[PDB]
């Protein structure tokens, strides 16, 4: 019932942006925090950071402070993720993540199809 | 209504073993961690053991590991402690404790274990 | 940080086997570790939470237990969908993940 | 292990007084990626089991009058009772509840003059 449709492939040169879209559907967009995880081709699972769709407030991994924005448009259930500055170790599929419930949203049990970005 | 009713404290000599009991009532005790945690004479709160919903997981202080075990039977709806051999200075209160999160927002009444000659 | 140990990298079973998966936390933090299969072409799908609770349509077969920063899963009885990469969760922080192929 | 050291040891005060007794820990108890300070008040009322009094800091346990307030942030967290009235005569435990083993703090001592009701 949940789904979370992401947008379609990118491809960039090295220093340019991405931003990818995450639209979701069947469930109160507000009420649940959405986070956003990266997987290099071949290689495992990592955090970026969350957003608060109620209040628009955010907060980033470390490594991507200062250098990804998230946030989110409410009337029509969509949140972005846009990360600049992009190198090589950047390509990776880019999925949105819903928590199984707001109680404990850190158990992603809701994915997006993820999106690929290809740098460089 | 939410309660816990701690039992099984008793007298015991050094190198005893006791098991304590704590009957849980007035909510769900399937869906909650419960924790352990005792009240030496001197008034000092010391957190002894938790338990998740599941029993799939549990935790102890490395000094109480070899020596405690914190175990649940949610048909019963009831909390138990094994201890073994006991220690003077494992003397105390101890208290069954509700978990949200990691916070302990019930507390029971407690059972005394004495451990002395 | 929270370093999260998945051991092994890899690991290849035949059919009707058992599968151990370690996943050892460099630093015990009050957190609910949760298990992710992620099947080839696919995004993870939440496996276990809470350590040993199985997630939504999760068979019986797939059994996670914990001891402080120790944690087992155990897949008994593999199966040729079992083929997937598991990883292992506490907040923000994931393991490297373990390579189960099955032929 | 965490060291929690909560200040004053013990104090007296007449009812309506101001009580302010603060609860520092040895290491941050503020999580990045959730912004939450796992500290948590207990408040041991004379003759009574420890009850939780407020967790995440500076959120109230249901029931817990606004004459208690949480607040700070990282290691220095503090308790604020406005005016206190003779119910809160009881002593007051700092725990926190992010790195095993839980620890709490050695509890300040609140006596008020005329007892506790």
């Amino acid at each position: 019932q949940v789904q979370l449709v992401q947008s379609g492939a990118e491809v960039k040169k090295p220093g340019a942006s991405v931003k990818v879209s995450c639209k979701a559907s069947g469930y109160t967009f507000t009420g649940y925090y959405m986070h956003w995880v990266r997987q290099a081709p071949g290689q495992g699972l990592e955090w970026m950071g969350w957003i608060n769709p109620n209040s628009g407030g955010t907060n980033y991994a470390q490594k991507f402070q200062g250098r990804v924005t998230m946030t989110r448009d409410t009337s029509i259930s969509t949140a972005y993720m846009e990360l600049s500055r992009l190198r090589s170790d950047d390509t990776a599929v880019y999925y949105c993540a819903r928590g199984k419930n707001s109680d404990y949203n850190w158990d992603f049990q809701h994915w997006g199809q993820g999106t690929l970005v290809t740098v460089g | 209504e939410v309660k816990l009713v701690e039992s099984g404290g008793d007298f015991v000599k050094p190198g005893g073993s006791l098991k304590l009991s704590c009957a849980a009532s007035g909510f769900t005790f399937s869906n909650s961690a419960m924790s352990w945690v005792r009240q030496t004479p001197e008034k000092r709160l010391e957190w002894v053991a938790t338990i998740n919903n599941n029993g799939g997981y549990t935790h102890y202080p490395d000094t109480l590991k070899d020596r405690f075990t914190i175990s649940r039977d949610n048909v019963k709806n009831t909390l138990y402690l094994q201890m073994s051999s006991l220690r003077s200075e494992d003397t105390a209160l101890y208290y069954c404790t509700r978990q949200t999160y990691w916070y302990l927002d019930v507390w029971g009444a407690g059972t005394t274990v004495t451990v002395s000659s | 940080e929270i370093v999260l140990t998945q051991s092994p990298a890899t690991l290849s079973l035949s059919p009707g086997e058992r599968a151990t998966l370690s996943c050892r936390a460099s630093q015990s933090v009050s957190s609910y570790l949760a298990w992710y299969q992620q099947k080839p072409g696919q995004a993870p799908r939440l496996l276990i939470y809470d350590a040993s609770n199985r997630a939504t349509g999760i068979p019986a077969r797939f059994s996670g237990s914990g001891s402080g920063t120790d944690f087992t899963l155990t897949i008994s009885s593999l199966e040729p969908e079992d083929f997937a990469v598991y990883y292992c969760q506490q907040y923000e922080f994931f393991g490297q993940g373990t390579k189960l192929e099955i032929g | 292990d965490v060291v929690m050291s909560q200040s004053p040891s013990s104090l007296t005060v007449s009812l309506g007084e101001k009580v302010t007794m603060t609860c520092k820990s040895s290491q941050s108890l503020l999580y990045s990626g959730n912004q939450k300070n796992y500290l948590a008040w207990y408040q041991q009322k004379p003759g009574q089991s420890p009850k939780l009094l407020i967790y995440w800091a500076s959120t109230r346990e249901s029931g817990v009058p606004d004459r208690f307030t949480g607040s700070g942030s990282g290691t220095d967290f503090t308790l604020i009772i406005s005016s206190v009235k003779a119910e809160d005569l009881a002593v007051y435990y700092c725990q926190q509840f992010y790195f095993y083993p839980w620890t709490f703090g050695g509890g300040t001592k609140l006596e008020i003059k005329g007892g506790g009701g």
